RNA sequence: CGGCUACCCACCCGACCCGUCUUGAAACACGGACCAAGGAGUCUAACACGUGCGCGAGUCGGGGGCUCGCACGAAAGCCGC
RNA sequence: GAGGGCGUGAAACCGUUAAGAGGUAAACGGGUGGGGUCCGCGCAGUCCGCCCGGAGGAUUCAACCCGGCGGCGGGUCCGG
């Protein structure tokens, strides 16, 4: 014997993506090889985030994607999004930025066309910006799916805040012990 | 994406001079994997249960 | 398919899966719910709080059908009638205001939200929240009940 | 001095026997091919001194020295013409090797195919009249 | 005889697979690839007249 | 009966052509073209192997 | 291509009407072709063989310019039997050959009232 | 749309021969028998082969026009040289290195040509 | 002349008969005379999680209707006031 | 070598022939040795592909140009 530690082969990683998917391949391709011929890291996250599945890469919103650029110092940048920008009904204004992402909804290159901004795609982006130069890297609300919120120590013990499975939401549906201190205890 | 013209043909062969233009049908994507797996799920859809 | 089972992978293996120790033989903890107060305490409490018990008044003969009310937000409140109506209705042309009736979209009662903008609307509903009419009286609309 | 291949070393297998199964010299109802014992009590799966051997990755060959026969080729079968004449750019290395299910009448064509291509066949002298 | 036979597609994936069917139908290589004899025809996808 | 990425099908109520994932998508003329060469670090062909 | 619903395809069900066929629809089993010049003459595809029927033979051991007339015809083993084709047994006793009569060309038919009013029905449906 | 016709051609096809050994395209306008990306005669715009004449005497060579796509009875323009297997050597040498026509897979049309010049002689 | 090998024999060394209840099996623990065929984690409904695809604040025709009668058509295509 | 439960005809088991062996019940793994069947080849005699200097022979292009169709490439983006 050698190793007296534990034997962890591979750590966690996904090299290849799972996805059978032609397109999605070539753009791992493409950004596979700016990865490792650019010194970019941009590319090296972009390239990464191509590895990441359809589910670890939420939808990106209209709202969240107008308020990222409405910062100070992101004016002619372009917004880079790994995965799907999709309308927002809560909007009203839309400004004349770029959007370089894959598989943007029909309402909302409606409304981007509209409001005379450019959408690309990421082999448009690649020979655009090689290094990925003037360019912001965006990302969706994972936190607020309805998976995650059922997710936690517990469902009730120190109250935990963490949705028990049940059909239907009301009364007579897990409400009584645990859940008030006159059924017995509460939590 | 540009749509070219494809000459029309006779019963004889040749090219007529009647060109229509290529419609995009032709020029949308390609996803042989999706059409796999549309195809398994009417060949499914196509058959007679079996003996019980 | 039976090509992409775990039974097809576990041939060969003596036990297949269930060990030889534990012996899985037909329902080991009983069947179903077996025993939701006495010995599967630690599950049926500690992931189902609530199970056990009576929680109030009993209506008999309920209806999901009177107590319809669907709710319409503030955001939701522009886009049931098009944008080139509200664009051709307040391009600067006098104080119109077009009418908003979320009864014909399906909903009843108007609740309150943020992203009110500065041009008013008459909205027609048979409820309100008084959140939703404040912001209805701040951004200059008309409130207007229906039956 | 047929054809004569390119530069193949020592082909070494690192055992030769094609390993036996546990007690098939006893019954006669158990095949000779290897089938691994998961026994509890198995000397085999305990692998104790004196027993037989089980297969296991140490025993592969070279990837150089790998899926080659001893005259220095690698085996590719062929039912047809075709199939003869795909083998016409790596025919110094990939020998041809005719189907069993091939006829005499056609099987004599092929090898004259291959005699013309100089395409190594490895039965050449088989079925015929 | 209740075994779960028949699946139901969505029909947005039933135009995309007809899409994608006719998209490379229009490519000649890949029709080449799947092995109909296209040596001497004429040009790809072929339209006949109104009198066929 | 399909539509132009322009205008809807005509002959169906609710369908579009897809969103095409690469629209340029000669992966040949992109890495052979100038603008990504000119981001390249060097040609590193050496193998350097192992030294007894 | 089959288009009719109430018939069928099946390898069974055609098989069993076939050897359990009753001897009206054998006899429309067991017919046999025309000589080109005899087609020619009576305008017909082809005819039910009888007892009185002279048989040249087209396939089998016994091939070509051997006209002979038939003797029996059992529909049950589907199988005419011919006065010229012979074969010995082992005691010396003649015995007819089995003969399928689609191998059957026919050069000379019976002549018979009924056999007219089938031809004139042959050559109107023919047309 | 070259590559999008690999990705889909590099499996699935009527080819590519993935019987118990190496690949094998056999691919009717080919150079090697390899079924790769850099040696393929029916996906790219500019494809090279080498085939025996039907005369029995000389070697063809089809070339792609590649003034021509997606008509093939005018995309494939055949030539038929017989000399004496150094004039034709250098034949396509100069057909490929004075072109800008493919490149690539020189090496492979000179190999192919005097392999085919070498088994056709006796 | 060369040849490993599902051929036979001899020699040196090691080597108790497999399967499982068990902390412990070669056991004076149990099943197994031998051989050929059959023989054991399937299917439905529901839920949860992960992955892949389509659309995306929407999504879904499984319920019916429309096409000319078609072998594959008990499929497939379409509905949208 | 299809002879009336008759296509194909294995294993368990039995009979004969051929080979080998036999005091530690038979059988097995590692290592060789001996014998036998069989396989590839000629066993003091088996290598090819290229270039160049030598010996005879018959040919026609290639070196340069005229004649010819077909393909590659780019400029006026010339006519459309
Ligand atoms: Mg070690
Ligand atoms: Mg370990
Ligand atoms: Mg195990
Ligand atoms: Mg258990
Ligand atoms: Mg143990
Ligand atoms: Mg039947
Ligand atoms: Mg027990
Ligand atoms: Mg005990
Ligand atoms: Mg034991
Ligand atoms: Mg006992
Ligand atoms: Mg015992
Ligand atoms: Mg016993
Ligand atoms: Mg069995
Ligand atoms: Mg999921
Ligand atoms: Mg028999
Ligand atoms: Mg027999
Ligand atoms: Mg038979
Ligand atoms: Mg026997
Ligand atoms: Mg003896």
């Amino acid at each position: 014997g050698v190793d007296i530690r534990h034997n962890k082969d591979r750590k966690v990683r996904r090299k290849e993506p799972k996805s059978q998917d032609i397109y999605l391949r070539l753009l791992v391709k493409l950004y596979r090889f700016l990865a490792r011929r650019t010194n970019s890291t941009f590319n090296q996250v972009v390239l990464k985030r191509l590895f990441m599945s359809r589910t670890n890469r939420p939808p990106l919103s209209l709202s969240r994607m107008i308020r990222k650029m409405k910062l100070p110092g992101r004016e002619n940048k372009t917004a880079v999004v790994v995965g799907t920008i999709t309308d927002d009904v809560r909007v009203q204004e839309v400004p004349k930025l770029k959007v370089c992402a894959l598989r943007v909804t029909s309402r909302a290159r409606s409304r981007i066309l509209r409001a005379g901004g450019k959408i690309l795609t990421f082999d448009q982006l690649a020979l655009d910006s090689p290094k990925g130069c003037g360019t912001v890297l965006l990302s969706g609300p994972r936190k607020g799916r309805e998976v995650y919120r059922h997710f936690g120590k517990a469902p009730g013990t120190p109250h935990s805040h963490t949705k028990p499975y049940v059909r239907s939401k009301g009364r007579k549906f897990e409400r009584a012990r645990g859940r008030r201190a006159s059924r017995g205890y509460k939590n | 994406c540009a749509r070219p013209l494809i000459s029309v043909y006779s019963e004889k062969g040749e090219s007529s001079g009647k060109n229509v233009t290529l419609p995009a049908v032709f020029k949308a994507p390609i996803r042989p994997d999706i059409v796999n797996f549309v195809h398994t799920n009417l060949r499914k859809n196509n058959r007679q249960p079996y003996a019980v | 398919p039976s090509r992409l089972r775990k039974t097809r992978k576990l041939r060969g293996h003596v036990s297949h899966g269930h060990g030889r120790i534990g012996k899985h033989r037909k329902h080991p903890g009983g069947r179903g719910n077996a025993g939701g107060l006495h010995h599967h305490r630690i599950n049926f409490d500690k992931y189902h709080p609530g199970y056990f018990g009576k929680v109030g008044m009993k209506h008999y003969h309920l209806k999901r059908n009177q107590s319809f009310c669907p709710t319409v937000n503030l955001d939701k409140l522009w886009t049931l009638v098009s944008e080139q109506t509200r664009v051709n209705a307040a391009k600067n042309k006098t104080g119109a205001a077009p009418i908003i009736d979320v009864v014909r979209s399906g909903y009843y009662k108007v609740l309150g939200k943020g992203k009110l903008p500065k041009q008013p609307v008459i909205v027609k509903a048979k409820f309100f929240s008084r959140r939703a009419e404040e912001k209805i009286k701040s951004v200059g609309g008309a409130c207007v009940l229906v039956a | 001095a047929a054809l004569r291949p390119l530069v193949k070393p020592k082909i070494v297998k690192k055992r030769t026997k094609k390993f036996i199964r546990h007690q098939s010299d006893r019954y006669v109802k158990i095949k000779r091919n290897w089938r691994k014992p998961r026994g509890i009590d198995n000397r085999v799966r305990r692998r104790f001194k004196g027993q037989i051997l089980m297969p296991n990755i140490g025993y592969g060959s070279n990837k150089k020295t790998k899926h080659m026969l001893p005259s220095g080729f690698r085996k590719f079968l062929v039912h047809n013409v075709k199939e003869l004449e795909v083998l016409l750019m790596c025919n110094k290395s990939y020998c041809a090797e005719i189907a069993h299910n091939v006829s005499s009448k056609n099987r004599k064509a092929i090898v004259e195919r291959a005699a013309q291509l100089a395409i190594r066949v490895t039965n050449p002298n088989a079925r015929l009249r | 005889t209740w075994r779960r036979w028949h699946r139901r597609v969505n029909t947005t994936q039933k135009r995309y697979a007809i899409c994608s069917a006719l998209a490379a139908s229009a490519l000649p290589a890949l029709v080449m690839s799947k092995g109909h004899r296209i040596e001497e025809v004429p040009e790809l996808p072929l339209v006949v007249e109104d009198k066929v | 009966l399909y539509g132009t990425w322009r205008k809807a099908a005509s002959l169906k109520s609710n369908y579009n052509l897809p969103m095409h994932k690469m629209i340029n998508t000669d992966l040949s003329r992109i890495l052979k073209s100038p603008e990504i060469q000119r981001a390249l670090r060097a040609p590193r062909k050496k193998i350097h192997r192992r030294v007894l | 291509m089959k288009f009719n619903p109430f018939v069928t395809s099946d390898r069974s069900k055609n098989r069993k009407r076939h050897f359990n066929a009753p001897s009206h629809i054998r006899r429309k089993i067991m017919s046999s072709p025309l000589s080109k010049e005899l087609r020619q003459k009576y305008n017909v595809r082809s005819m039910p063989i009888r007892k009185d029927d002279e048989v040249q033979v087209v396939r089998g051991h016994y091939k070509g310019q051997q006209i002979g007339k038939v003797v029996q015809v059992y529909r049950k083993k589907y199988v005419i039997y011919i006065e010229r084709v012979q074969r010995e047994k082992a005691n010396g006793t003649t015995v007819h050959v089995g003969i399928h009569p689609s191998k059957v060309v026919i050069t000379r038919l019976k002549l018979d009232k009924d056999r007219k009013k089938i031809l004139e029905r042959k050559a109107k449906s023919r047309q | 749309s070259a590559h999008l016709q690999w990705m889909v051609v590099r499996n699935c096809s009527s080819f590519l021969i993935k019987r118990n050994k190496q690949t094998y395209s056999t691919e009717p306008n080919n150079l090697k028998a390899r079924n790769s990306f850099r040696y393929n005669g029916l996906i790219h715009r500019k494809t090279v082969g080498v085939e025996p004449a039907a005369d029995g005497k000389g070697v063809v060579v089809v070339i792609k026009r590649r003034s021509g796509q997606r008509k093939p009875a005018t995309s494939y323009v055949r030539t038929t040289i017989n000399k004496n297997a150094r004039a034709t050597l250098s034949s396509i040498r100069h057909m490929i290195r004075k072109n800008k026509y493919r490149p690539d897979l020189r090496m492979a049309a000179i190999r192919r040509a005097s392999a085919i010049l070498r088994s056709q002689k006796p």
